[PDB]
């Protein structure tokens, strides 16, 4: 059983899962057309299926407004592996709208999409949950992302739904009505959202300029790395492991309020080849890489906060009694500060499977790996600047005809930002020490 | 067989009274004058 | 009709369990008995008698589509701890301002447990 | 001198007719042909109870297969055991049944009454001593509800001091094979209720459990679930055919089952059921088999006998075995369960222990229990006819060929009657 | 190699690299099947 | 034995019937002389000569489109007496079918069924294919089951009917045909399955990648429905079912047997390795609202009558695991006053595909027949097209002056609005 | 005769008895495949405590899997010794109990709670005199702490006049495996006051010390750090086993070292375990093996018994020894400081022996010590609970479950009613 289902919305979500499953099927052996090269093994039913003739057919459904996505995948080198029905795509884009997204074009396809997640559903015998990749900047990577959860939440309830985001970097964007996108789908997901896993472009540019030798790095670096992330969170119901960890068991781990759902995930052993070759590779020596502000994939120094949750995924040759040293020695440093009302903090999971090399990437050979999903308090100041992005948009009501005129009233703004202005405060009070 | 399951009709009526009308007939497809080219 | 449960054998076919993962409708547990005859409430060609009570809804049914769903979804996990109490009201108002979510086919159950603090 | 008449109706007594012939012919050593080609001489001395001696050396089996057409006795006949039974024991009509109760009962089954009535006859008088008869069909069809429900009355009115047995398959409870199946269950229970002495009640679901959950089987057929039918009907008849040193025949089951006469519907069982790949995993033994017996998961009813008081239980166990392992094994089950099990009769299990095993087997065993919780079927059955007869459903495909609806009330009252019976002697001390 | 079965009689094969978990125990529709195990971990 | 008598009438029921006697010739090895080269015994009667002839008769009103049988490769094949020709079609109209041009034609209709009422030891029912757009689809129609109830009466008698299109039309005058045809037959008709063209104009652009569609591609995939409602009179299976059990399991009231017809394996050959075709994931299919063939979602409406007819490698204890999963959906929505709401139809036998067509050999297939509320809807929408026309007296002048009083029109119009508050009344619980 | 259920829930109870049925099967000689394959007829007479007859002389396990989510059960299923339990006794969920006490106790823990009952009740009444129970899991998970206690209830409420066990894997004290330990924790252990008749405590950091700092093992995992706990098993059911000079079984033991019915948390340990190279620098007598006893780095549980005193001790030994130095040994332990034993039980500790040690030693011995100083391992959970409680720090995961708060409030109390009295006797 274990069947997870992945929807990937936006082109992000799409060219993310373009390297999330390449990456699944290297490590479970299936080739593009979709044939195993072989009742063997079964640790493909989690994210592939079976139709009898040795054909594994993936369990996500791929949906955008805009074609020239997709249709790469279409015409790609995995245009036998994906189901045509499970690749959805419209005729018009979301235009960097969150209306055009939620109201007008999201509406288009949310009912062809359900359809195809519940035929999904349907096939699966033990339902773990639902993985949505996007980003909080695209037009249909906020609206059609914001519209689905809704629905979700109508029609499976309280089925654990995790999310993969890509923030608006800091200093760093594309789009510029991308602040008025990142509020409005942040304030519709607080309540429909179970977790929320966070990550943006900016941070991972570093560390594919420091920590890999490669200069000037390009998407597709970046999904790769993310989709090392999705695969080593998996993979401990995926492949045999000292400590399981489930998809549920995130949610209770990482979200202690009902209004904070947003952890922070970075892969420490992140090496070139090169650099490889020198340094050793030890349990205790990569779980620091965890917890430097410079190897973090979200800009934002946790140094600023306070961690609140920690969730630590081993994937490799550890050994649990090295993974225990390595904590103890992190609460005696002084440097990391936890909140008075976490005194645990850690929750730790080991993988036995290493982690298989793409072939031709960027990533080096390690033998141990250690992926960590923290929620600090840190993240208070990204959306103190990001409401100084919104805010100093919306005193002047700019970009707002494009937002007003179609489908949506002025008052969603003036009650969008008051709600996540109220996580400020919440931010606040989980981060003062009780006397 | 495994294409074929035509089920032929045994049973039957000929001057309104009851019968095996085949008394030769094929089964689930297969089996229970002269010869010209 | 009435999902019925064959006692000892109802838990195989559980909806859950039948890979049908969405808040599916109920299984009657318990069924009563009756003393007798019953009484024809309709006549023919299938109009209800006059004399009867009759219903107070759609006779077609209440599927809510995706256009006449109303905006700004409620959530379904609507705990109300670690909660102020005027977030805790919005959360609850928010819930019981569309009444016709709340009693659709494909409608919204949700799941209010818990207490604000005071 | 001890034999019995069989008797098949509609298309699911037909399959279930045939997968039965097809294991007494397997189980007395009869080939598809009609001779004998067995190995024990213990399978000679009492085939008259089921077959009849045709010049040549072949045994034909004392089998009447009614049906309103040919359609399904097409494929009885085109199956592995087909060729044994005459063609004059075939009896088909022209038109089909329709699902209609009315159709098999009023109509189109009343023409076909005096056909069978002579077959069923001629094999009765060619009997030196009648035991009884013993008919399959289903509560759910029109030909076998309604046609084999007609012809117990007419058999009864004849025989009335010979016993009238049946294997009646009861509509499922959660997906329904038919749409108008409530009417033909309920218009046969009225009929049930009053003209007959025996009657098991086997229902698809729980058939489908067993094959599952115990057997373990990846895809059953109907041939799996009619073989696990007529393992039930071949175990009740033991005694009949095989010596043992506790037998007991069909009345003798009879007498000590039934306290009223009113209360007569049963709940089928097997005991040594197992799977393929956990045979090594299991003792085959008597306190293994007397606990799949009692087991709730293993009745043929889908109704929890938890949920009700067992009146009178049967045992039938076939095997060479000790009988103060099946006596402390029946008293433990009575005492260890006390509150499903009625405080007004004392003992509440009749034991009857063969010799000669099912082939294939070392050990087996029968259950039969008429337990009070039987009335869920009838409740269930009640608020469907209830919910159909009240906005009137179905009803013209039924008046509209001769029947009133005053038929349908007095099934009403006759049925709710027989719930009131049931919970009256469950809750009595 | 013959040890006795002790807590510091255990070592690990290091050659091996596929950890792959096979399912044989699930749902089909809507029993809990128990299957046959063919494989171990890693497809071996 | 189990004979089954086929009547066409209509352009549409010819060219439906050509493509369903070139399914029946081809699932029994009947080469298209009528040469073999006794499951055939439903369907065909076999000659003294060797020569299967089709047991139907093809009756239309106009010469044109028959010429292609009389031409066409199944020339041998159909019986010249078997096979009615008119002389000038009904141009549209009831009137015509019905009073002047289809008066002549029918005494010699009954006259052809009844010599293939002789040859029939058992017959099942009879089986008439039609449109109500038609004239001669609508107005001889109706001259059929008024004359064959009073000879035949208790004789089952099921039919096929193309229901107009909910978007699209072929004519202006097809509401007029419409109303006029269901009036006299609701009281005339076992049963009426259901089947719309812009229905399976969305089923063939969706389901299979063939875009632009013809009426051969309609005509092939109603014939898998009608092969697949017979096909248990030919073969073996594990529970079998009649023509006789469709009306008494589908009908619950006289004025309400408008069913719907649903096939939910409609696949081309480039998917079938795409997914498999499992009995569960192929029956939430039938209740899935794309893949019906009439344009009204039942989600909108209740079930009060279903019926499933499977063919193929299906497991019994599956099709009972899909039931069970589509009672406890939330989608599915049943009336009150019916508890089982389902029957199975179970083959052995896979269907035919044949050569030449579109959908991929399957290894089983099911074919979904319901009555459901959500027609009336369908109905409200017809009506309301037959008010806009018969408000200011439109293309009455071509109805009345051809034999027929204009006062039918007024009685069409009340028995239809009580047809919709008898759609209403039967939703409504207690 | 005297016959174990053996029962297990969660993924660390499964790990922990996968391991105990291993060392079962080497000392009784059941091979992987279930046959006897073993030397002595000391090795089959007492089969039956653990497992059951089958046909053609194979031996099935007593033992009852559960979980809410099979993937630990498929590794336990694809190891060595995975084919010798029976599939019907394999019950298992769908979802996942998600760290949750309430998902695994109130509503995920439900549907499965009659299942399980169900094969309890298989494997009771199928034996003539039904000993006990057992019980393996984890109170820092989510259906080993939640199920588990569910289970220990259901049984205790249709057999309460058998003796029940619990080897509860405690929460560590230094490092937390989960976040929400101290949650699980608390409605836990409230649950294991008034459920069970003797509970084992057994954390991973002692097991961590006992590897490192006594085995001198490099690279620990979890297969020998359940062997550790497997071997403690096997000592208490030794003499249900094998013969003795004085025989001592799981009641007897727990007779005289429950002095009221409240205090039955004890604190286990394996005194032959020796270090890598030091095996030539050992002697192999018994006073060596005494004095391994009661070494505080030799505990299982990480509570030093220095800071508290002894309440009660058991002495379960294995070999071919004189009973004159092992008694003698006991009264020099409790003479040479008696400071660490409770002044008003004249003899803490009860000696039991057998004749038949495990293969590969000559001599083995197992200890089970009920001390004060187990009181500093609910105070350190109770300090660890109150301070997410105050706060409300992950409740909004346990009353979205319909859980109230006043059984957190109730948990809390419980544990400092148990910590008060452990504090009274010392
Ligand atoms: N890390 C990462 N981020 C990406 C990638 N591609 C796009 N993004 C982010 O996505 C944001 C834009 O959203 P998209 O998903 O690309 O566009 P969209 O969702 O289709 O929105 P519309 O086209 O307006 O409907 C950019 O600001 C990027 O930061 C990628 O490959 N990797
Ligand atoms: N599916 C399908 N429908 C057809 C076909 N041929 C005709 N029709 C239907 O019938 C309509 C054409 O008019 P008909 O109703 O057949 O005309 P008629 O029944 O012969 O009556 P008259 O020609 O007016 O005398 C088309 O719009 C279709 O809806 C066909 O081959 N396939
Ligand atoms: N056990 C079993 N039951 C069957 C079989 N065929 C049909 N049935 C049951 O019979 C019921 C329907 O009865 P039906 O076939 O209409 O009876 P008929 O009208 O007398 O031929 C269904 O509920 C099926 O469960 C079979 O081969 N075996
Ligand atoms: N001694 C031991 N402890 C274990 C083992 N596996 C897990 N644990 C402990 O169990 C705790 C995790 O609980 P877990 O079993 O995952 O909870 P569950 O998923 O609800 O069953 C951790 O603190 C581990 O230290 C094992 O094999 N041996
Ligand atoms: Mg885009
Ligand atoms: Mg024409």
């Amino acid at each position: 059983m274990r069947e997870c289902i992945s929807v990937h919305v936006g082109q992000a979500g799409v060219q993310i899962g373009n390297a999330c499953w390449e990456l699944y099927c290297l490590e479970h052996g299936i080739q593009p057309d979709g044939q195993m090269p072989s009742g063997g093994d079964d640790s493909f039913n989690t994210f592939f299926s079976e139709t009898g003739a040795g054909k594994h057919v993936p369990r996500a459904v791929f949906v955008d407004l805009e074609p020239t996505v997709i249709d790469e995948v279409r015409t790609g080198t995995y245009r036998q592996l994906f189901h045509p029905e499970q690749l959805i795509t419209g005729k018009e884009d979301a235009a960097n709208n969150y209306a055009r997204g939620h109201y007008t074009i999201g509406k288009e396809l949310i009912d062809l999409v359900l359809d195809r997640i519940r035929k999904l559903a349907d096939q699966c015998t033990g339902l773990q949950g639902f993985l949505i990749f996007h980003s909080f900047g695209g037009g249909t990577g906020s609206g059609f992302t914001s519209l689905l959860m809704e629905r979700l939440s109508v029609d499976y309830g309280k089925k654990s739904k995790l999310e993969f985001s890509i923030y608006p970097a800091p200093q760093v964007s594309t789009a510029v009505v991308e602040p008025y996108n990142s509020i409005l789908t942040t304030h519709t997901t607080l309540e429909h959202s179970d977790c929320a896993f966070m990550v943006d472009n900016e941070a991972i540019y570093d560390i594919c300029r420091r920590n890999l030798d490669i200069e000037r790095p390009t998407y597709t670096n970046l999904n790769r790395l993310i989709g090392q992330i999705v695969s080593s969170i998996t993979a401990s119901l995926r492949f045999d492991g000292a400590l399981n960890v489930d998809l549920t068991e995130f949610q209770t781990n990482l979200v202690p309020y009902p209004r904070i759902h947003f952890p922070l995930a970075t892969y420490a052993p992140v090496i070139s080849a090169e650099k490889a070759y020198h340094e050793q590779l030890s349990v205790a020596e990569i779980t620091n890489a965890c917890f430097e502000p410079a190897n973090q994939m979200v800009k934002c120094d946790p140094r600023h906060g306070k961690y609140m949750a920690c969730c630590l995924l081993y994937r490799g040759d550890v050994v649990p009694k090295d993974v225990n040293a390595a904590i103890a020695t992190i609460k005696t440093k002084r440097t990391i500060q936890f909140v008075d009302w976490c005194p645990t903090g850690f929750k730790v999971g080991i993988n036995y499977q290493p982690p298989t090399v793409v072939p031709g990437g960027d990533l080096a050979k390690v033998q141990r790996a250690v992926c960590m999903l923290s929620n600090t308090t840190a993240i208070a100041e990204a959306w103190a600047r990001l409401d100084h992005k919104f805010d100093l948009m919306y005193a002047k009501r700019a970009f707002v005809h494009w937002y007003v005129g179609e489908g949506m009233e002025e008052g969603e703004f003036s009650e969008a930002r008051e709600d996540m202005a109220a996580l400020e405060k919440d931010y606040e009070e989980v981060g003062m020490d009780s006397v | 067989g495994k294409e074929k399951f035509h089920k032929s009709q045994h049973w039957g009526f000929c001057n309104n009274v009851r019968m095996l009308v085949g008394e030769d007939k094929p089964g689930i497809g297969g089996e229970l004058y002269s010869v010209f080219p | 009709a009435t999902n019925y449960s064959a006692n000892q054998y109802e838990k195989p076919f559980s909806p859950k369990y039948l890979q049908n993962w969405s808040l599916a409708k109920p299984t009657k547990e318990r069924i009563s008995s009756h003393e007798g005859y019953t009484q024809i409430i309709a006549n023919d060609r299938g109009h209800l008698l006059p004399s009867v009570p009759r219903s107070k809804a759609s006779p077609w049914g209440s599927f809510m589509g995706t256009w006449q769903m109303p905006l700004k979804v409620p959530p379904a996990r609507a705990t109300l701890t670690s909660r102020t109490a005027a977030g805790a009201a919005s959360l609850t108002r928010w819930i019981q301002k569309n009444p016709d979510l709340l009693k659709a086919s494909n409608g919204l159950r949700p799941e209010i447990f818990g207490k604000p603090h005071d | 001198m001890r034999e019995i008449v069989h008797l098949q109706a509609g298309q699911c007594g037909n399959q279930i007719g045939a997968k039965f012939w097809e294991v007494i012919s397997d189980e007395h050593g009869i080939d598809p042909t009609g001779t004998y080609h067995g190995d024990s001489d213990l399978q000679l001395e009492r085939i008259n109870v089921y077959y009849n001696e045709a010049t040549g050396g072949k045994y034909v089996p004392r089998a009447v297969l009614v049906d309103l057409e040919p359609g399904t006795m097409d494929s009885v006949r085109s199956g592995p055991f087909g060729q044994i039974f005459r063609p004059d024991n075939f009896v088909f009509g022209q038109s089909g049944a329709g699902n209609n109760w009315a159709k098999g009962h009023y109509t189109e089954g009343a023409e076909l009454v005096d056909s069978v009535l002579d077959v069923v006859r001629k094999e009765a008088e060619s009997c030196d001593c009648l035991q009884g008869f013993q008919l399959t069909h289903s509560l759910g069809g029109g030909t076998g509800s309604g046609m084999g429900t007609l012809l117990i009355s007419k058999i009864r009115e004849e025989y009335p001091d010979r016993i009238m047995n049946t294997f009646s398959v009861v509509p499922s409870p959660k997906v329904s094979d038919t749409v108008v199946e409530p009417y033909n269950a309920t218009l046969s229970v009225h009929q049930l209720v009053e003209n007959t002495d025996e009657t098991y009640c086997i229902d698809n679901e729980a058939l489908y459990d067993i094959c599952f959950r115990t057997l373990k089987l990846t895809t059953p057929t109907y041939g799996d679930l009619n073989h696990l039918v007529s393992a039930t009907m071949s175990g009740v008849t033991t005694c009949l055919r095989f010596p043992g040193q506790l037998n007991a025949d069909l009345r003798k089951l009879a007498v000590n089952m039934v306290p009223f006469p009113r209360l007569h519907f049963f709940m089928p069982g097997f005991a040594p059921l197992t799977s393929r790949g956990s045979q090594q995993y299991r003792a085959l033994t008597v306190p293994e088999l007397t606990q799949q017996m009692f087991d709730a998961k293993n009745m043929m009813a889908a109704c929890d006998p938890r949920h009700g008081r067992y009146l009178t239980v049967a045992a039938v166990f076939r095997g060479r075995m000790s009988m103060k392992e099946v006596d402390e094994q029946m008293l433990n089950v009575q005492n260890k369960n006390s509150s499903y099990f009625v405080e007004w009769i004392p003992n509440n299990v009749k034991t009857a222990v063969c010799d000669i095993p099912p082939r294939g087997l070392k050990m087996s065993a029968t259950f039969i229990g008429n337990s009070t919780a039987i009335q869920e079927l009838f409740k269930r059955i009640s608020e469907q006819f209830t919910a159909m007869f009240r906005r009137k459903a179905f009803l013209h495909w039924y008046t509209g060929e001769g029947m009133d609806e005053m038929e349908f009330t007095e099934a009403e009252s006759n049925m709710n009657d027989l719930v009131s019976e049931y919970q009256q002697y469950q809750d009595a001390t | 190699h013959g040890l006795p079965f002790l807590p510091g009689t255990s070592f690990k094969d290091l050659t091996k690299t596929a950890f792959h978990r096979s399912q044989t125990l699930g749902y089909r529709n809507g029993y809990a099947v128990v299957r046959r195990p063919t494989v171990g971990i890693g497809g071996d």
